[PDB]
C-alpha cells in the first residue's frame, strides 16, 4: 500500500556540491527508511537507516533527516566516488517498498547524438544472419529513443539496446541498437533506417541504406 | 565478512520454471528474515518476496503472488525461491538480502546483500517449426525433417492421413540450442516416384502452425 | 555393493514364463526391491523384501532370492509387461540399482535397408546442413551407425532417434542427423553412413558426394 | 492419487549450475524420507540424494558428494535438489521419490514417484566468438560486432593498444541463444580512411581466443 517517490530522478552535479534528494511516501512510516548506494553490477550498500542514522563505516559526508511523509539525503562536499545510484527503502516487519532510484551524474552542457548506421557484413549474411547496427555517440543526458524502419516499416521485438558509461574524458553516453534478422527476411526488403529522439534535437534523426549499397 | 552468494541464474523462456538458491558465509540465517530483491531495467529496486524466522510468514509481492515460492533451510543455511509461469517483466538482476536482526531493534533495514544473479526470460514461449524436404533420390525412401520448434509435440502425416502404411515418425530429439526435431519417413514403391505425389502435413498446436511439404525427386 | 542383472535383453513371447536375474557382489540379505519402467514414465515399484508383492500388482509377478542372488518371475507374459525393469539394493543410508533388463517381443533377425538424405538446399541457403541417415525395420535393435566426412570418421555431431516395437511386425527404426554448418559443409565432397547390425555380414555404407 | 512433480529442468553448459525443486498431492512429506534419483541415457537408474525426516541425515552418491545438496521444506510439502560444477555424466532424467519413515525402518524401497525433469549439460563450458566488421562510409565512425561467444568477458583492442581517443566498447547483451553479443566503434578524421589501417584485436581468454579483424570501407 505504501508508495514510494523519489525526487529527482536524475541529478547532474559537479565535484564538491552539496545535493540534496528528497523521498515522499503515500503514508505516514514514522523514520523506518532507509537510503542505499549502488554502482553498476554491484549490490546495494546500506548507507543510512531509521531516517538519520549513518551506518559505521559511511563517510561523514553523508546524512538523513525527515519523518512522517518526508525524507532527505544530504551529501555534502559530492566526491567521483559519489557518482552512483541512490535508493530510498520503507523496511516493515515482514515487506518491504523501494523508491524509482535517482541516478547522481557529472553534470555538463547537452549534447545531440552523432547517428551512425552499419549494414551488416557479407561474411555474416553468407553464414545465414544479418545484424544491422545504429550507433548513437556522445550524448547527454542519457535518454534517447531509437526505432528501426524497413521499408517504412515500424520493427518491433527484434532489436536489443546497450548504453556506456558516463566517459572518462567528455562525460557523454554512447548507445547501440542492433537489429537481427534471418538472410531471408533480410533479403526481402530495401531501406533499412534507424530513428532517433533526444532532448537535444529539434527534430528526429534519421539514416538509412539501401540493400545493396 | 558476513556474505551471501545466489546460484540457480540463467536463460529461460516465459511460461517456464526456474529455482534459485542463496548460500552464507560467517552467519546463521536463523535469526534473520531473509528477503529477495530484484533489479529491473532502468535502475529501480523492487521487492520480490520474504520469509520470516521459523518460517511463521511468508509474504510476496503483488506482481508475483501464487506464481513464486520463498523457502528456508536454517540447517544448513540455504534461502530458496521457485519461480513458476514466468512473465518478461521477470527479468531482472535477483539478489538474497538479509534483514538485520537487533536484541536492541524490533525492526532492521537490509544490512547484507548478495552479488546478485541475472535471471533472463525470453519473450517467445512458443516457436513453428521449419520443414524440409528428404528426397527420395523396388523400394524407396522419403520423408521430412521437421527441425527447431518449442515446445513438443508435432502432428505428421503423409497425404492428409490416406497414407499409413510404411510411416515412421520418430521420437523428436533435444538439440543444443534447447529446440526440438524430428524426422518423419516412409518407404514406397520406385515406379510410384513419377505418378504419385507425396506430401508431408505438419501440425503444431502450441504455435498454431499449420505445414503441407511436398516431397519430390530432386534433379 | 555392484549389482548385476541378467541378461540385459531378454526376447519373448505372449504368454511366456520369463526369468530375469539379479546378483549382489555382497551379502544384502532380503533387501531388494524390483521395478518396471516404460519409455518416458516413471518406475513402478512391484515387489519389495525380494518376494513381497506391493498392494495392486498382479499376481503373475513374484520374486524370490536372498544373500547374493535374486530372481524375478513373470509367468504369463502379457503386451503390458514388454518394458524394462530394475533391481535395486536398498539400505537406510545408500542404494544401488542393476543396469536393467529390457524385455523385448521376439521375432527374426530382420538387417535394417539404410538410406542417406542430404541437406536441402532451402535449408543449405539459410546456413544448416542436416544429413541424415535412415535404419528401416530391423531386429533386433541393437545397431551402430558411425559418419564419414571424406573418410574422416564424425564425432559429437550427429544425434539419433528410435522407434518403439512396430505393432505390426515387431521391428525398429531408427534416425542419425549430422549437423553441419554451410561452411564446415561446403569444405568436404564425400558425406558417408556406415552401418553395422547382427543381421548384416558385413557393415553397409551410404554415401553421396556434394553438388550432385 | 498420492503425486509428485519435478520443477527446474533444462539446458546447463559443463561447469554450471542447476536447481530442481519437487512438490506433492494428496499427501504431507514430513513422515517420509525424500530421495533424489536419475535415469542415464542407456536406461540405468542411478541414486542421486536423499533426505531423512526432520533433516537427520542428508545422504549423497558418491559421483555427486560435494556438488550437489539436498533441502526439505516440510511446512509448505518441497524438496529441493542443488548441482553444482555440474558435469556431461550429470546429463539425465531427475525423479524425485518418496521412502517410508525412517523413524519406523532402516531399509525401505522407493515407492512413490514423480514423472521426471530433463537435465541435459552440454560439453562445451566456453564458444569463441565471431568478429565482424562495421565498415565506414569530416568525422567517421567504425568498428566490431563480436558475436556469439561464452562466458564473459571479451576484451577488446584497436591498432594493439596504439588507438585509443574516441573507442567505446559497449556492455555485452545476453541473446535469446544463450550466447553474448557485444560491438565495438571508434571515431577517426574521415581523411584518414586512406592512409590509416585500422585493426580491432578481441581477446576471448575462457576459449583463449584471439582475433584480428581488419575495417575498412566496403
Amino acid at each position: 500500500d505504501v508508495v514510494m517517490t523519489q525526487s529527482p530522478s536524475t541529478l547532474s552535479a559537479s565535484v564538491g556540491d552539496t545535493i540534496t534528494i528528497t523521498c515522499r511516501a503515500s503514508q505516514s512510516i514514522e523514520t523506518w527508511l532507509a537510503w542505499y548506494q549502488q554502482k553498476p553490477g554491484k549490490a546495494p550498500k546500506l548507507l543510512i537507516y531509521k531516517a538519520s542514522t549513518l551506518k559505521t563505516g559511511v563517510p561523514s559526508r553523508f546524512s538523513g533527516s525527515g519523518s512522517g511523509t518526508e525524507f532527505t539525503l544530504t551529501i555534502s562536499g559530492l566526491q567521483f566516488d559519489d557518482f552512483a545510484t541512490y535508493h530510498c527503502q520503507h523496511y516493515a516487519g515482514y515487506s518491504a517498498t523501494f523508491g524509482q532510484g535517482t541516478r547522481v551524474e557529472i553534470k555538463r552542457t547537452v549534447a545531440a547524438p552523432s547517428v551512425f548506421i552499419f549494414p551488416p557484413s557479407d561474411e555474416q549474411l553468407k553464414s545465414g544472419t544479418a545484424s544491422v547496427v545504429c550507433l548513437l555517440n556522445n550524448f547527454y543526458p542519457r535518454e534517447a529513443k531509437v526505432q528501426w524502419k524497413v521499408d517504412n516499416a515500424l520493427q518491433s521485438g527484434n532489436s536489443q539496446e546497450s548504453v556506456t558509461e558516463q566517459d572518462s574524458k567528455d562525460s557523454t553516453y554512447s548507445l547501440s541498437s542492433t537489429l537481427t534478422l534471418s538472410k531471408a527476411d533480410y533479403e526481402k526488403h530495401k531501406v533499412y533506417a534507424c530513428e532517433v529522439t533526444h532532448q537535444g534535437l529539434s527534430s528526429p534523426v534519421t539514416k538509412s541504406f539501401n540493400r545493396g549499397e | 565478512e558476513v556474505q551471501l552468494v545466489e546460484s540457480g541464474g540463467g536463460l529461460v523462456k516465459a511460461g517456464g520454471s526456474l529455482i534459485l538458491s542463496c548460500g552464507v558465509s560467517n552467519f546463521r540465517i536463523s535469526a534473520h528474515t531473509m528477503n529477495w530483491v530484484r533489479r529491473v531495467p532502468g535502475g529501480g529496486l523492487e521487492w520480490v518476496a520474504s520469509i520470516s524466522t521459523s518460517s511463521t510468514y511468508r509474504d510476496y509481492a503483488d506482481a508475483v503472488k501464487g506464481r513464486f515460492t520463498v523457502s528456508r533451510d536454517d540447517l544448513e543455511d540455504f534461502v530458496y525461491l521457485q519461480m513458476h509461469k514466468m512473465r518478461v517483466e521477470d527479468t531482472a538482476i535477483y539478489y538474497c538480502a538479509r534483514k538485520g536482526s537487533d536484541r536492541l531493534s524490533d525492526n532492521d533495514p537490509f544490512d547484507a546483500w548478495g552479488p546478485g544473479t541475472v535471471v533472463t526470460v525470453s519473450p517467445a514461449s512458443t516457436k513453428g517449426p521449419s520443414v524440409f524436404p528428404l528426397a527420395p533420390s523396388g523400394t524407396a525412401a522419403l520423408g521430412c525433417l521437421v527441425k527447431d520448434y518449442f515446445p513438443e509435440p508435432v502432428t505428421v502425416s503423409w497425404n492428409s492421413g490416406a497414407l499409413t502404411s510404411g510411416v515412421h515418425t520418430f521420437p523428436a530429439v533435444l538439440q543444443s540450442s534447447g529446440l526440438y526435431s524430428l524426422s518423419s519417413v516412409v518407404t514406397v514403391p520406385s515406379s510410384s516416384l513419377g505418378t504419385q505425389t507425396y506430401i508431408c502435413n505438419v501440425n503444431h498446436k502450441p504455435s498454431n502452425t499449420k505445414v503441407d511439404k511436398k516431397v519430390e525427386p530432386k534433379s
